[PDB]
RNA sequence: AAAGAGAGUUUGAUCCUGGCUCAGGACGAACGCUGGCGGCGUGCCUAAUACAUGCAAGUCGAACGAACGGAGGUCCAAAGUUAGUGGCGGACGGGUGAGUAACACGUGGGCAACCUGCCUGUAAGUUGGGGAUAACUCCGGGAAACCGGGGCUAAUACCGAAUGAUAGAGUGUGGCGCAUGCCACGCUCUUGAAAGAUGGUUUCGGCUAUCGCUUACAGAUGGGCCCGCGGUGCAUUAGCUAGUUGGUAGGGUAAUGGCCUACCAAGGCAACGAUGCAUAGCCGACCUGAGAGGGUGAUCGGCCACACUGGGACUGAGACACGGCCCAGACUCCUACGGGAGGCAGCAGUAGGGAAUCUUCCGCAAUGGACGAAAGUCUGACGGAGCAACGCCGCGUGUAUGAAGAAGGUUUUCGGAUCGUAAAGUACUGUUGUUAGAGAAGAACAAGGAUAAGAGUAACUGCUUGUCCCUUGACGGUAUCUAACCAGAAAGCCACGGCUAACUACGUGCCAGCAGCCGCGGUAAUACGUAGGUGGCAAGCGUUGUCCGGAUUUAUUGGGCGUAAAGCGCGCGCAGGCGGUCUUUUAAGUCUGAUGUGAAAGCCCCCGGCUUAACCGGGGAGGGUCAUUGGAAACUG
């Protein structure tokens, strides 16, 4: 680059890509592990489902999704149980 | 959204229109709705204005220049716009 | 109210048909001769070819790092007005027309299938903890872009907790719709928030003002998707397609959808032109035309696409992002040979292509943008200046008088005619010009100080409105005005046989040459060159290139087919086009009223402002086989 902005703004965007791409990563993985336990028996499911809406609620509020995107998907994985 | 003046005339010879549009788009180019006009060149300014589309828009969230703001003062429509959130 | 011009050319002469040429208007125009000024506009149409040089996007100390005067110790000096992390903006503004024959654009709708920072209003809250990290300082790799390691520290930086959903489920009640479904409200459980900074008062605790931050609900704004209709050449381009066509489940997105996946069936589009090739950004609009139509997309406004070529993602409300990032490709540059940097279709400017297009200028004064509480910073947007008769409009190079007629050219039937009242003389003026001076509007402000009144408060501080005081010009001594002098410093181009306005002499002799056509030139040339004269226009005049007219020469308006070009050799017949008489009924066509919309600018009408005009401003009118809806039923259905 060749504006003293641009070099900020890409500092900024690798920070704020590392700090995203961790918290996606927990998201999915919480998500992975209860949608393992809703489609094999039964055993917590129910109670992992729970925090695994924590999951995507805090994310809202994170701003890394949207809120529609959220209620999307409690809605579709809370139809396993 | 902001109460805005259009520069149009000839060269050495302005005149103003006192227009509504957002602040994002280009001075002469699109626009929202005409409300006004204005003319310097006359020692007494004349400024005509509707005084009651400016009020609609200023209760919904237009806000006005400088010197829009002293022309509104001046006719009156700042002080109405008071009034009638007082009232 | 509007309402249309023709001429030459086939023949020994005619009348028809038919083509060719010319008389008019308009350019982002070019070339030749010439050239005084003022106002308003326009200027790479070709190579989306390659780019020196400078400037075009930064800003916040009210969240964390300055010199001086100067506490203190004749010497050094503590506290008081100025880098970076973080927030906002870089997606606006500006430039090109490559690509694109498609929901790209125009017009009219739908979203009970959607999003939206900043802006406005309302209802609640801003309660408690933690672990770090730049900056900074040491150790190394370093040719250099810069890399790693150790230590140290802040926050409106980051991450948990208390509490709060109209977020998910489960349910109930009532009212409803355009099928899917929409709205109001109620019940139980599970999740999701915050940040403080500048002041005031008080007691100092508290309380409070402004700007801030979190959640929810409306408005406004900007976007997203879907659909009916409309705007090109080729059939010597006839089949094309397979996630294609539909369904059952799922994934994904803000949202519907083969957008994507698995399964099932073989569908779908096409002579109302599918598919393919070629060209091309679209519109408001511009040129022409009596009009219908024909040609084009210069300037300006709206939408779309692109940023050296091709692909991809991150941050963000908004990008798959001109002056942001990663990879590959071509080119330019530096290297210590390990590796690095770049993208003027931004404003000026250079080279190349062209028949052809401009200064490497001034300023944020005005309007508008980004940041900030404000002063204020930035703004090649914009406001201005420079170049080019490139276009439109306006003015001048004098005015009156001056004779059977100055002087001298051109001719002469050698008496004369002609230039010609044109000259000299005579009387007058200064629009231009020279000299010397007075000299505006564009300016509103913002902020700062007083005020007066409101809401809020226990009180303030502050906030909103109103009235005053002070300050601000690149243009620029610019427009403009006032005086003195001066006919002096200011006219050219084309044409003259007919079309078409305007003729004499000399020279030449089918040569030199002219030419849009009829055609002129061989010894008496109004057509070749020159001189005199005359005609048209005028700081312009001619030539060329493109478009429209004339051209009824694609004829709906507005032509034809015996002999001039033009009836298939004839028949049977699918699709299509058209269809005897009367009655009842329908409103698809038809005719009409009302609502919304067809942006601004442009043509047109009426008013104005510049000393007039060009130009500018206000109001009005025009333009649709447009959507909702009410009417009539003669005609076609
Ligand atoms: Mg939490
Ligand atoms: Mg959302
Ligand atoms: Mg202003
Ligand atoms: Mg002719
Ligand atoms: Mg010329
Ligand atoms: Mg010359
Ligand atoms: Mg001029
Ligand atoms: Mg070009
Ligand atoms: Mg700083
Ligand atoms: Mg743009
Ligand atoms: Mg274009
Ligand atoms: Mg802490
Ligand atoms: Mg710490
Ligand atoms: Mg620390
Ligand atoms: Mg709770
Ligand atoms: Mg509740
Ligand atoms: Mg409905
Ligand atoms: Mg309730
Ligand atoms: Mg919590
Ligand atoms: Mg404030
Ligand atoms: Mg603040
Ligand atoms: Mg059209
Ligand atoms: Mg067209
Ligand atoms: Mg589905
Ligand atoms: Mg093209
Ligand atoms: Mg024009
Ligand atoms: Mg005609
Ligand atoms: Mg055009
Ligand atoms: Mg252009
Ligand atoms: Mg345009
Ligand atoms: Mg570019
Ligand atoms: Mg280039
Ligand atoms: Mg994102
Ligand atoms: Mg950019
Ligand atoms: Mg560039
Ligand atoms: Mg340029
Ligand atoms: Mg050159
Ligand atoms: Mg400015
Ligand atoms: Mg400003
Ligand atoms: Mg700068
Ligand atoms: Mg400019
Ligand atoms: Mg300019
Ligand atoms: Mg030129
Ligand atoms: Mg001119
Ligand atoms: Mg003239
Ligand atoms: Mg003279
Ligand atoms: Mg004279
Ligand atoms: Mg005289
Ligand atoms: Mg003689
Ligand atoms: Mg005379
Ligand atoms: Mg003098
Ligand atoms: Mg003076
Ligand atoms: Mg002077
Ligand atoms: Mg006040
Ligand atoms: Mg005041
Ligand atoms: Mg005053
Ligand atoms: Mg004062
Ligand atoms: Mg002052
Ligand atoms: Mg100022
Ligand atoms: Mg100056
Ligand atoms: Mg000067
Ligand atoms: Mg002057
Ligand atoms: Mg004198
Ligand atoms: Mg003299
Ligand atoms: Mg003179
Ligand atoms: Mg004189
Ligand atoms: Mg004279
Ligand atoms: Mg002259
Ligand atoms: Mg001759
Ligand atoms: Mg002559
Ligand atoms: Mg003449
Ligand atoms: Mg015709
Ligand atoms: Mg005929
Ligand atoms: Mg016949
Ligand atoms: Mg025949
Ligand atoms: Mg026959
Ligand atoms: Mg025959
Ligand atoms: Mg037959
Ligand atoms: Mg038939
Ligand atoms: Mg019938
Ligand atoms: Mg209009
Ligand atoms: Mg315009
Ligand atoms: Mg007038
Ligand atoms: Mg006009
Ligand atoms: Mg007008
Ligand atoms: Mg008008
Ligand atoms: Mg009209
Ligand atoms: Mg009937």
């Amino acid at each position: 680059p060749n504006i003293k902005s641009a070099i900020k703004r890409v500092k900024t965007a690798e920070t704020r890509n590392s700090r995203n791409a961790s918290q996606r990563s927990a998201m999915r993985t919480a998500i992975k592990k209860f949608d393992e336990a809703a489609a094999n028996n039964a055993d917590n499911a129910k109670d992992l489902y729970v925090e695994a809406s924590k999951k995507l609620d805090s994310a809202v509020s994170k701003g890394l999704i949207h809120k529609n995107n959220a209620a999307r998907n409690k809605s579709r994985l809370a139809a396993k149980l | 959204v902001k109460i805005r003046l259009k520069r149009m005339g000839s060269k050495k010879k302005p005149f103003y229109r006192i227009v509504v549009a957002d602040s994002r788009f280009p001075r002469d180019g699109r626009s929202i709705e005409t409300i006004g006009t204005y003319n310097p060149l006359l020692d007494p300014v004349e400024v005509k204005i509707d005084e009651e589309a400016t009020l609609k828009w200023m209760h919904n969230g237009a806000k006005p220049s400088d010197t829009v703001r002293n022309l509104l003062s001046r006719e009156g429509i700042m002080e109405k716009f008071h009034n009638q959130k007082l009232g």
